[PDB]
């Protein structure tokens, strides 16, 4: 039995940006955005500021955001987890930061392997994560309900959120 | 059911 059999994001575990294991069942009952981040992309500022906006405006309704740094796209996240943590803190991030991972290939974190094969997580244009700042919207049961590509600014997700609260 | 960091899954017995 492996990740292909998982039924929910809530089954998974991941190290937070401080190295501590997190059981993602903490997100049971919470609409969640899962995104891969990087600090040195042209759209880093727009993505972080809009994710912060979304969290500020919707956390009280149950929105949670899980940010996974990854260095797989143009080496745009070269820093240590501590450096990334400090970078995010500079944007007043109050959502959840995770330790750096891979999102594609055989060493990808299993949550990312799983999200990519879900009916609403498969890409319109293929499943692989194409660049930094792909976003998955996850319902309160941990089911993937929509995928938004790197070119879709986080505020576009706002249109869909109330459907899942 | 839980999936560990390495991708293995275990459920209630």
């Amino acid at each position: 039995d492996d990740w292909r059999a998982a039924r929910s994001m809530h089954e998974f575990s991941a190290k937070d940006i401080d190295g501590h294991m997190v059981n993602l069942d903490k997100y049971r009952g919470f609409v969640s955005i899962v995104t891969n981040v990087a600090s040195q992309c042209g759209k880093t500022e727009v993505n972080y500021t809009q994710l912060v906006d979304l969290h500020a405006r919707y956390a009280e309704r149950g929105l949670r955001i899980l940010a996974f740094p990854s260095n797989q796209f143009g080496k745009q996240e070269p820093g240590s987890n501590e450096e990334i943590k400090e970078f995010a803190a500079g944007y007043n991030v109050k959502f959840d930061m995770f330790s750096k991972i891979e999102v594609n290939g055989d060493d990808a974190h299993p949550l990312w392997k799983w999200m990519k094969i879900q009916p609403k997580g498969k890409g319109i244009l293929g499943n692989a994560i194409k660049w930094n700042f792909t976003k998955f919207l996850i319902d309160k049961n941990g089911v993937v309900v929509k995928r938004y590509g790197p070119m879709e600014e986080p505020l576009v997700i706002e249109k869909d959120l109330p459907h899942y609260f | 059911c839980r999936v560990d960091l390495q991708g293995w899954r275990r459920c209630r017995r």
